[PDB]
């Protein structure tokens, strides 16, 4: 139920806030990403081995992980009747 | 994570939960004593 | 500034009186624990008569442990819920938990209702001795109190065996704290 | 006069869900003439009420019989005549919501106005022809007095 | 609220109560009945239609007793003046409602030069006397007990007994089986 | 067709004289019945009164079996106008003044009142003013307020408790309005509805005094009051209400207290309370999934209800009809068949206890309606003729012969045996 | 019978809606469906993907090197994204 003056003010505010939201040249986003990844790492921990060991496996690309696995989705009607799966 | 890192904690949090209940009533003396601590107060006492 | 000065008028504390049930919730908790013990005894009896159908994808020992853990967790959750229902509006644990300032409902449950079941490496207490966990027990006992289920509450005090099992469960936290610091810093160093 | 609403109610019920708070009670009330229903919080510690009690409710937009407006600031040392002299219980709140049975085509017939008295809420519900002075974001008073009859 | 004049009062009454489709008195009669309108009816009642008088009489009862107490004289006066019209309907309703301002209840007098009333009363009384036993109990009787029903209408009357049963129904078998199950599970 | 067209034309334009002319000529030709008369009888005094007389006489001719048919149209014409409603109530209540034979009169008056209420039209206060409410203004106020709102408020409940507990109780019949007792039952028995715990005992006491207490009256004057069923009745109602509103307990715990349950179910009001409580619980589409017995205890409670009282047999039949007619698509057909067989057992039990004719008619309607499996009616009729014994009345034989006339029974129940139910029944005729 | 490196296979019905099949209906809702899925314990991703009546679209492999070698560089980038998101948002913590 907005009025014309309210709508004009709303458009001005939206444009101002969006222009404020742009990134700033010179920001060291690499260090920000590194810290935003590392800081949460200090509070977490069939088998999937989640947590810091999984982070090490992903970071250090290891030709053999601890628990490799595949999730397979059945294509035809076999996805419905376990007998034909 | 686009969220605050500083929040109200400890006794301040507990007492602000207790403070804003529906049945917290203050006489004028305590209201003046509390308003003495607002740095941004405009000097007008609200209607009770 | 405002709240810390209204608190001088209101005040806030915690004490023994804030960790007491009404002597009618105690009976409910005792009945729940008795029923849990009866259920685990029944499962053990049905196990030793080979009347236990293995759970899909689980061995016989695995499914036995699964039913045992399910019963014990049900007992702990029910006793904790009863303890929460028992608390008054003037209790201090409840006031400090509902505001999120400190603690959580599990802490209230462990202080009032029951400490719960101890674990190491995600499993019950292992047979450190030959086919038993302590010299005070008997060979090949898989009952609740012989594998680390702390029946009492922090208020009511722990019996010797439960105290030792609690110490075992506690040591794991210290070890994890020791290793997590050593790993996370290196990870972040390599990232940066 | 600035008298938005005035009618007689009786306490047909007390807080049904239970005593949530020590010093506050939830009153369910029904009117007599307009056949209104009311949901109110009162400071039960200083203005005790009982089941079956009757009171005169006078929701006024101002406390001055002449009809002038007020800044809304506490000025206890005031001399002008006030409606509060003939009433026992007075609140001062701010209506925050006005519901109704509105459709996409025709107007509403049964309205519902909610006003919050510094935390103590109140819902006034009835027919559209009475709740005309209620407009959102406006300060009002309560001015209720028990009727011993 | 003004003493709007006689013919104008009749026009207002026939505007608020003139809906012939709405044969029921509106709930608005709680606020529509005031001192001025009732007082002005003392002369414009002749200008009201029979339906208007009937609906006004029906709506007179839908008032709070505080209003009735503070409008004793006006209500009795309007009843008396409505008891002097050509319509027998308004006469009877005024006589029935004369008791409302005094006791809050309604008078019950009948058998007075009303052929339909007398004939209906007589035929229904004799018909009930034919089949006192064959009386359909009110809806409250299914809650009442044996003594209450006996005091109200007398002893329970059995229906027609079609035949006899040589084999017990499955209801008793289920009752005994569930009693055994409850005894076993409880103990 | 042209008569209806002429009616529409006449209603369309009031200004044309031809339309009134044609209406008058239609009346002259003998087709004035086509002219509207549903709202005309309200404006007519004598014609409406005489048609009311004939309708009520026909109602009393056939008892309930013809009242159920003559009641809709009669109630429509009576309650279409409020003035006719009020005069009908006044005359009918004056008829009810006599203490002998007044039960049917009060029932018909209550039927008119409830039909008027169904249209959203309220006259409860006038109904109270018609009776003896004058001597008790406070009770009149409380009943009027509750029946106007349609809800129970604790304040007026407490006022009535104070009045009735005092040494001068009012006529108990005034608080026995079907709507008012229905309000008590709904508030005290409906799952999901909450009532104050501090007034629960007062509600129970008021209901018990309303139902079980018996008062002696002569010439509209009180004589004595029976209070035999006041303490035990209140205790039974309290226990049953505790069972009803403490729903989180499983049905097994309900069965575990079967001695007390069956002891307390013998009260007819409590029997209706558990009847409707079970009705509302099983009315949930997902309740059947939670009901894990091929012969559930709920139908056993219904059997006990039917055994205890015959007044509830119409209500038991109605609930059984609702249960059987409800076709479920979220259950396996195997459990549907089990439930239908158990419901057939319940219908057999109801037919056994003397409530036969409506049950027989409903069973025949289901057999002819194809909404019931052939094997279901096979089992029903076979077990009925198994448990029942000759001689059979002319009414039962007449109503049961077309049931065996259907081929679904003639080709199934007729089997080669020395005691064949269909063959023996046919030979009995 | 079978292929090597696959020690064991679990037939599993998903409970969370993440692995559940999602198809927009005719009228426009989402209407999550539940279908059988399998979890191996080794990595082939090539013989497995080429099997008859096995969906070649949604069959991920949880192994970074295998995903890279089978499906390129952008696929391994997306897989790394999803793996990191899972290992981070497992405990409820959220990272931009």
């Amino acid at each position: 139920r907005l009025s014309g003056e309210a709508f004009d003010w709303l458009l001005g505010e939206i444009e101002s806030k969006f222009n404020q939201a742009i990134a700033h040249p010179g920001e060291m986003v690499g260090a920000l990403a590194a810290q935003s990844l590392g800081e949460p790492a200090t509070q977490m921990t069939k088998n999937v081995t989640l947590g810091v060991p999984r982070l090490k496996e992903l970071i250090n690309i290891s030709k053999k992980p601890k628990t490799p696995s595949l999730t397979v989705f059945l294509l035809g009607q076999s996805a419905r009747d376990a007998e034909r799966a | 994570s686009n969220r605050p890192v500083m929040g109200i904690v400890q006794d301040t949090l507990t007492a602000v939960r207790k403070f804003t209940k529906r049945d917290v009533f203050l006489e004028r003396g305590e209201v003046m004593n509390l308003l003495m601590f607002l740095s941004t107060w405009d000097g007008k006492v609200p209607q009770p | 500034t405002v709240i810390n000065n209204w608190l001088l008028i209101e005040g806030h504390t915690i004490g023994i009186g804030d960790s007491i049930a009404d002597s009618k919730t105690y009976q409910d908790i005792q009945n729940t624990i008795k029923k849990a013990k009866q259920d685990v005894i029944e499962v053990i009896e049905k196990a030793h008569n080979n009347e236990l159908e293995p759970t899909p994808g689980n061995t016989l020992r695995q499914t036995f442990e699964n039913q045992v853990n399910r019963i014990l967790n049900d007992a702990r959750d029910k006793t904790g819920s009863s303890a929460q229902k028992s608390l008054s509006e003037y209790n201090n644990f409840k006031s400090m938990v509902v505001s999120g300032a400190k603690g959580s409902k599990i802490n209230i449950s462990q202080v009032i209702a029951v400490v719960g079941q101890q674990n190491v490496e995600g499993k019950r207490i292992p047979f450190g001795f030959k086919h038993r966990t302590l010299p005070h027990f008997i060979k090949d006992d898989y009952g609740p109190e012989s594998r680390g289920f702390v029946e009492n509450s922090y208020l009511a005090g722990l019996t010797p065996t439960e105290f030792f099992f609690h110490a075992m469960g506690g040591r794991e936290g210290l070890i994890d704290t020791a290793v997590k610091t050593a790993e996370t810093g290196y990870i972040q160093r390599r990232l940066i | 006069a600035g008298i938005l609403f005035e009618d007689i109610f009786d306490v047909k019920d007390i807080d049904p869900e239970g005593k949530k708070f020590d010093r506050v009670s939830r009153l369910h009330c029904e009117s007599e003439s307009f056949k209104m229903d009311l949901i109110l919080d009162v400071n039960i510690q200083i203005y005790p009420v009982d089941l079956g009690d009757k009171f005169r409710l006078v929701i006024a937009s101002t406390l001055y019989e002449d009809g002038t407006l007020d800044d809304g600031e506490y000025n206890p040392t005031d001399d002008r005549p006030s409606r509060a002299d003939q009433f026992e219980y007075v609140m001062y709140g701010k209506v925050y919501r006005i519901e109704g049975d509105e459709t996409s085509t025709e107007a509403a017939t049964r309205l519902s106005a909610y006003v919050s008295y510094g935390g103590l809420l109140m819902r006034l519900q009835g027919d559209a022809n009475n709740l005309h002075g209620f407009e959102v974001d406006s300060r009002v008073y309560l001015l209720m007095k028990k009727l011993a009859f | 609220m003004a003493s709007m004049r006689e013919s104008d009062t009749g026009l207002w009454l026939h505007n608020k109560l003139g809906a012939t489709d709405e044969l029921w008195a509106p709930p608005s009669i709680a606020s529509l009945l005031t001192a001025a309108v009732i007082d002005n009816i003392r002369l414009c009642f002749h200008g009201l239609s029979s339906a208007v008088k009937l609906k006004l009489l029906l709506g007179t009862l839908h008032l709070p007793r505080r209003t009735v107490d503070e409008m004793k004289g006006a209500l009795m006066e309007i009843i008396q003046l409505a008891s002097l019209d050509s319509d027998p309907w308004v006469l009877m309703v005024a006589d029935i409602l004369k008791s409302f301002p005094d006791t809050g209840s309604l008078n019950l007098e009948l058998e007075e030069q009303n052929p339909n009333v007398q004939d209906i009363l007589g035929e229904l009384r004799e018909k009930v006397g034919e089949c006192e036993a064959s009386a359909m109990l009110p809806l409250e009787c299914q809650y009442l007990n044996k003594n209450a029903l006996t005091t109200l209408a007398g002893p329970l009357t059995p229906p027609v007994k079609h035949f006899q049963l040589k084999r017990k129904p499955k209801s008793a078998t289920l009752r005994a089986e569930l009693l055994q199950k409850s005894t076993e599970t409880a103990q | 067709t042209w008569r209806d067209l002429f009616y529409k034309l006449a209603e369309a334009h009031p200004d044309c004289l031809m339309l009134n002319f044609t209406v008058k000529l239609i009346s002259d030709a003998g087709y004035q019945g086509e002219i509207t008369s549903v709202s005309t009888a309200c404006q007519q005094l004598e014609v409406f009164s005489r048609v009311l007389r004939t309708s009520l006489a026909t109602i009393l001719d056939g008892g309930e079996e013809n009242l159920e048919k003559n009641l809709p149209e009669f109630a429509k014409m009576v309650c279409h106008g409020e003035h006719t409603y009020l005069f009908a109530q006044a005359m009918m209540s004056v008829l009810a003044q006599e203490e002998q034979g007044g039960s049917a009169v009060r029932r018909i008056a209550q039927e008119v009142q409830r039909f008027a209420q169904e249209k959203g039209h309220d006259a409860s206060q006038i109904t109270l003013a018609l009776g003896t409410a004058a001597s008790y203004p406070r009770a009149c106020q409380a009943l009027g307020a509750m029946l106007s709102k349609g809800a129970l408020n604790p304040a007026d409940i407490t006022v009535l408790f104070k009045m009735f507990t005092s040494m001068d109780p009012p006529p108990v019949e005034l608080i026995r309005v079907p709507a008012f007792l229905d309000l008590f039952m709904q508030s005290l028995f409906k799952p999901g509805a909450r009532i104050n715990q501090d007034h629960k005992h007062k509600y129970i006491h008021i209901l018990a005094y309303a139902a079980s207490v018996v008062e002696t009256w002569k010439k509209n004057k009180r004589v004595s009051i029976n209070k035999d069923e006041l303490k035990s009745t209140s205790k039974a109602v309290e226990t049953v209400h505790n069972l009803c509103c403490n729903e989180n307990k499983g049905a097994s715990e309900l069965v575990a207290e079967l001695s007390t349950l069956y002891q307390c179910i013998r009260f007819p009001v409590v029997a209706m309370g558990v009847l409707k409580w079970v009705d509302w619980t099983v009315s949930e589409p997902r309740y059947f999934q939670l009901q894990t017995d091929h012969t559930p205890v709920h139908l056993a409670l219904l059997d006990e209800i039917s055994t205890c009282h015959q007044l509830l047999h119409p209500q038991v039949l109605q609930l059984l009809v609702k249960l059987f007619e409800t076709e479920h698509s979220q259950l396996d057909v195997m459990e549907q068949l089990e439930l239908k067989k158990t419901l057939l057992d319940r219908m057999v039990h109801l037919l056994s206890r003397g409530y036969v004719l409506p049950v027989v008619s409903y069973i025949r309607k289901c057999l002819e309606k194809l909404d019931t499996d052939i094997s279901l009616i096979r089992y029903f009729v076979t077990e009925v003729l198994d448990v029942i014994a000759p001689p059979y009345t002319s009414d039962f034989v007449q109503l049961f012969l077309p049931i065996l006339e259907n081929d679904s029974i003639a080709g199934t129940i007729k089997t080669e045996g020395e005691h064949d139910p269909v063959t023996e029944f046919i030979a009995h005729c | 019978q079978g292929i090597e490196q696959i020690s064991k296979v679990y037939m599993h019905l998903p409970q969370t809606d993440n692995k559940k099949k999602i198809i927009i209906t005719e009228d426009g809702e989402f209407k999550a469906l539940q279908e059988w899925i399998l979890e191996t314990d080794g990595v082939s991703l090539m013989r497995v993907l080429s099997e008859k009546d096995v969906d070649p679209v949604r069959t991920t492999s949880n192994d970074i090197v295998e995903i890279f070698t089978v499906l390129g560089i952008e696929a391994v980038r997306k897989a790394l994204e999803r793996e990191l998101y899972h290992v981070i948002s497992f405990d409820g913590s959220y990272v931009n």
